[PDB]
RNA sequence: GGGGCGUCAGUAUUCAAUUGUCAGAGGUGAAAUUCUUGGAUUUAUUGAAGACUAACAACUGCGAAAGCAUUCGCCAAGGAUGUUUUCAUUAAUCAGGAACGUAAACUAUUAGGGAUCGGACGGCGUUUAUUUUUGACCCGUUCGGCACCUUACGAUAGGAGUAUGGU
């Protein structure tokens, strides 16, 4: 009654994307700890980029 | 509200009596050309009107009304857990019923009153003392309907159960319906229940206790007659008919004693199988189910060694 | 499965989709695509014409699938509707908002934002409010982590912002205003004129609310359409 | 294809799948979780939203719009400002039983200063 | 983001209206009270009321404390800096006195350094800058202050068990 089954199997017409901004110390930590997050998000199927110039994470 | 004539031997059905009454929705209708009409209410305006008067009874909505066969007392039910009894002619109040736990939904007069309430209980009250004479449990929701016999009680748990108050214990339960159950009729002469759901199903039940009582009584008649004929057969020695009857009536002790004597009659037929050609004939003309039950008894008597 | 209602409440249900009916929407001039969708509404008859209902309603659509450009995935717009034809529903501008996700995306610590709200009257007697938001620039080749501006600089920057927005919104009409709002010229000119007092990281117009419309000029409306 | 906008009001207590036209005024169909599950404790279940989204998607494809813009919200005044398991499992069941998804937006009412 | 007065907005909450509504909604560990075909909750658009000013928001800023964060306008005050500005003890301290006003619950230097904000001076240069202004970024000098760490320069400030006998 409460259990969530894992989704077994194009459900997106408009390529959706979200963004967030962060400061510099977070940029340092996020840059040397990013590849874990992008491996897991690629496993789920979501392209994630980090921008150390502007300081912005984007998922799409 | 309105009042209609039915004409059975014509296609005429008119609404020739009408009543405006009060401003909310009329709740229930009670009838003792007819005498008069007593109308309930969604508000607290109970009214009484004749055919070619107001009162305030409860606080919440009122639910159900009923008239005696003679038309002298009058009870009203409401969701503020009170039953209000009063006189049908004047404006007086003959008393007040003290309380049913959650809120009374239906009332009934006994051809002594009955109350089916919001909680999973149902009470039988009296006029003389205004005390609940009997109480009953067993439902799973509201009850919404109590109907006398010649009582049965619905629930909102798709279950209608009939019993009798003088005993006080549940007699029979009926579960034809889907989700809900609202009402119940009864033939004025015999016992016919009409249970309708909030689903579209309406089932009709008839009494069967008398029919199964006569059937079981006739079974008792033939049982004692055939048992005495078996005892006569044993005492006479007509082993063939005794075996036939014991196989029809199923008691294996007497069956086994008869079989022991027919195995040892002390004077056997030479070309018989078990000693008597009659017993060979019945064992030949055995039907299949009798062969099977004989195989069961034979398994047991073979388990023993004597 | 089992019902729970009170006694006598569930009436007879009626199919509404008999008297429900469709209407193609049409967008105004300066957007790239005119067909924006369809509107289901009650059927017209006496006793409250669907003409009155459709004059009542408003719509909200996104600039992404208006301009066919995923760059304007934010900056959603709101369209009133005043006209109706046979199976067609002409629309007119009403408002412009962002996404709350976009605002949360834009806020950042150790840099300050300045807001400004102006009440401008365009040529067509439309009173409207423009709320613009501007985030402070972090200058390349700096070591100091906090890019804070003094309150005098912030008030002067908001004063310049009010001046620029009013000067470039009180000279033109509403169609010219939204033809300005689509490619974001106003934030560009704000940045260009305010970078001398303090550089701004980005200047957006986060809200545009039309308050009062005083006219019903179907000539101008069909001129747009 | 016709886009219809579905407001998923997903509280911690109940779930509301609501389908309207692009105006937001003309309600096509709504199905909650409490009207599909008997237990008030289980009223906010991912199972409740799964049944609700199946019913809603069946209705809106029987109408034949097959494309939804999704707006998710939560109790935003003094509540939690975060959606529910209703929201997540409802979106999953929807785009599993059809329903080409267009624009997703988490439109919750966020107060500037509440109390 | 010192105070006072007015003014401007932003949402949200509550209330109300209109429209689409069609069986629950609301809690809670679970319930219930309650509101609910005269249509709740919900969806969309408005209007009114009262409140507060999210994110920005800090090992920051301000005021003597308590305290102070929407925009703008007015009113006075206040701090720091600079001066090629004055009077020259007017000073410091506090008896007495005067103005401001549900809680608690783990606790003459230190000798520099790196931050920080407010002035002021400077100047290799990037950017405003269509080129002078000017402002932003960098760095150096000099006052002032909110705090960090390091250094001290030092200092100094009955309880629990077990018995016995009475009341």
């Amino acid at each position: 009654k409460w259990k969530i089954e894992p989704f077994l199997p194009g459900p997106f017409l408009e390529e959706s994307s979200f963004m967030t901004l962060f400061p510099k110390y977070r940029e340092r930590y996020l840059k040397d700890c990013w590849p874990l997050v992008t491996k897991a998000l690629e496993k789920h199927g979501i392209a994630a980029t980090l921008d150390i110039v502007e300081g912005s994470m984007t998922v799409k | 509200a309105r009042l209609w004539r039915v004409d059975p031997a014509n296609n005429s059905y008119t609404c020739y009596a009408v009543f405006t009454g009060h401003l909310e929705s009329v709740g229930a209708v009670a009838l003792p050309p007819p005498a008069f009409l007593i109308s309930g209410s969604q508000d607290r305006f109970v009214q009484k009107r004749d055919i070619p008067l107001r009162r305030l009874a409860h606080d919440k909505d009122i639910n159900a009304l009923d008239i005696s066969p003679n038309g002298k007392l009058f009870a009203s039910a409401s969701q503020d857990k009170t039953v209000k009894i009063w006189d049908v002619e004047k404006l007086e109040v003959q008393g007040i019923l003290r309380g049913h736990k959650r809120g009374v939904w239906t009332v009934r007069f006994a051809p002594v009153v009955l109350t089916g309430s919001g909680d999973k209980t149902i009470k039988l009250w009296n006029l003389s003392d205004y005390t609940c004479i009997r109480t009953f449990e067993g439902h799973s929701h509201n009850v919404l309907k109590v109907v006398w016999l010649h009582f049965a009680s619905a629930g909102a748990d798709t279950l209608v159960k009939v019993w009798d108050a003088n005993t006080g214990e549940t007699e029979c339960t009926l579960d034809n319906h889907e989700d809900r159950l609202w009402t119940l009729a009864v033939h004025s002469k015999t016992n016919i229940l009409a249970s309708a759901g909030s689903d579209s199903k309406v089932t009709f039940w008839r009494d069967t206790t008398a029919e199964t009582q006569a059937a079981a009584a006739q079974a008792a008649l033939k049982l004692v007659e055939q048992e005495q004929t078996l005892e006569n057969y044993i005492h006479a020695g007509a082993y063939r008919d005794a075996i036939v009857l014991a196989l029809q009536l199923n008691h294996p002790g007497r069956l086994l004693n008869l079989f022991t004597n027919v195995v040892t009659t002390r004077n056997p037929d030479p070309d018989s199988l078990t000693g008597l050609k009659a017993v060979d004939d019945v064992l030949a003309k055995l039907s299949d189910e009798q062969i099977f039950q004989l195989l069961l008894r034979l398994r047991d008597w073979n388990t023993n060694a004597r | 499965r089992l019902s729970k209602g009170k006694k006598g409440l569930k009436k007879k249900v009626q199919d509404p989709f008999t008297r429900k009916d469709w209407y193609n929407i049409k967008a105004p001039a300066p957007f790239a695509v005119r067909d924006v969708g369809k509107t289901l509404v009650n059927r017209t008859t006496g006793l409250k014409n669907a003409n009155d209902a459709l004059k009542g309603r408003i719509f909200e659509v996104c600039l992404a699938d208006l301009q066919k450009d995923e760059d304007h995935a934010f900056r959603k717009i709101k369209l009133r509707v005043d006209e109706v034809q046979g199976k067609n529903c002409l629309t007119n501008f009403h408002g412009l908002d962002f996404t709350t996700d976009k605002l949360r995306s834009l806020v950042r610590k150790w840099q300050t934002l300045i807001e400004a709200n102006v009440t401008v009257t365009t040529t067509d007697h439309y009173l409207l409010r423009l709320f613009a938001i501007a985030f402070t620039k972090r200058r390349p080749n700096q070591i100091k982590k906090t890019t804070y501006a003094q309150s005098s600089q912030i008030r002067a920057i908001r004063r310049k912002m009010v001046e620029i927005i009013q000067r470039e919104a009180a000279s033109c009409t509403l169609h010219q205003l939204v033809s300005k709002l689509i490619p974001e010229v106003i934030g560009r000119e704000i940045e260009k004129a305010t970078q001398g007092i303090y550089p701004l990281q980005n200047v957006h117009i986060r809200k545009v609310k039309l308050l009062k419309q005083p006219k019903f000029d179907l000539g101008a409306l069909m001129a747009l359409h | 294809l016709v886009f219809g906008v579905a407001r998923i009001f997903a509280s911690f207590n109940d779930t509301f799948v609501h389908v309207t036209d692009l105006s937001g005024r003309e309600t096509i169909c709504r199905v909650t979780g409490g009207m599909k599950v008997k237990a008030d404790r289980d009223e906010s279940s991912p199972y409740a939203a799964m049944l609700a989204a199946q019913d809603v998607a069946a209705r809106c494809k029987e109408l034949g719009i097959t494309a939804l813009h999704i707006k998710i919200r939560a109790t935003g005044g003094n509540g939690t400002k975060t959606p529910g398991p209703g929201a997540q499992s409802a979106l999953r069941a929807l785009a599993r039983s059809g329903m080409k998804i267009g624009r997703i937006e988490d439109v919750t009412p966020t107060p500037s200063d509440s109390t």
